[PDB]
């Protein structure tokens, strides 16, 4: 995120790192449940990437992480490649999450919700702050 | 570039998708929703993260970082994936597993 | 869901 | 634009 700034830590327990088999942050994610996370679908998750739950310091040794195995991954039979559409995969952890103070589940709409135009939203993650 | 190793936050409104395309033309589609062009951006290593609306009371994912402008302008909007339009397959997708 | 334990404040 |  560029010109935002720092959270709270353990403020938003939903959220997620996607992380490579080197320790590589290369995307987020969000918890639904204690047992599967919502990412986007061109992340290109594998059954070999870890999802890192309740992190807030990824410099720090002393935050205590869950290092979750994913089982399968569930990319949407919509997903389009080449316009990024329908832009979703689930990840069915291999472990359940444990729930925490600082690791919980984003709810979810009713497909017939409205979102309106205008509306004040946050977005979070450990993405580039400069170009 | 600069990666953050603390988690970073930002508030950013909802544009139309009418208004989206102002923007980023034909790139749109109805499964897209559009955020920012407000001060901030999401970039590169945020995809996949929230974009959440809070509703009585609750945070509520209604989009997921998605695509944008190559260069992360704080100028343009970002591009989200719309929940809304992926929610019942999420729901069928857990049902069935 | 999505009532942090941990208040954000933005 | 660039996949995020």
């Amino acid at each position: 995120i560029v010109n935002g700034e720092e959270a709270v830590p353990g403020s938003w327990p939903w959220q997620v790192s996607l992380q490579d088999k080197t320790g590589f942050h290369f995307c987020g994610g969000s918890l639904i449940n204690e047992n599967w996370v919502v990412t986007a679908a061109h992340c290109g998750v594998t059954t070999s990437d870890v999802v890192v739950a309740g992190e807030f310091d990824q410099g720090s040794s002393s935050e205590k992480i869950q290092k979750l195995k994913i089982a399968k991954v569930f990319k949407n039979s919509k997903y389009n490649s080449l316009t990024i559409n329908n832009d979703i995969t689930l990840l069915k952890l291999s472990t359940a999450a444990s729930f925490s103070q600082t690791v919980s589940a984003v709810c979810l709409p009713s497909a017939s919700d409205d979102f309106a135009a205008g509306t004040t939203c946050v977005t979070t993650g450990w993405g580039l702050t400069r170009y | 570039a600069n990666t953050p190793d603390r988690l970073q936050q930002a508030s950013l409104p909802l544009l139309s998708n009418t208004n989206c395309k102002k923007y980023w033309g034909t790139k749109i589609k109805d499964a897209m929703i559009c955020a920012g062009a407000s001060g901030v951006s999401s970039c590169m290593g945020d995809s996949g993260g929230p974009l959440v609306c809070k509703k009585n009371g609750a945070w509520t994912l209604v989009g997921i970082v998605s695509w944008g402008s190559s260069t992360c302008s704080t100028s343009t909007p970002g591009v989200y994936a719309r929940v809304t339009a992926l929610v019942n397959w999420v729901q069928q997708t857990l049902a069935a597993n | 869901c999505g009532v942090p334990a941990i208040q954000p404040v933005l | 634009s660039w996949p995020w």
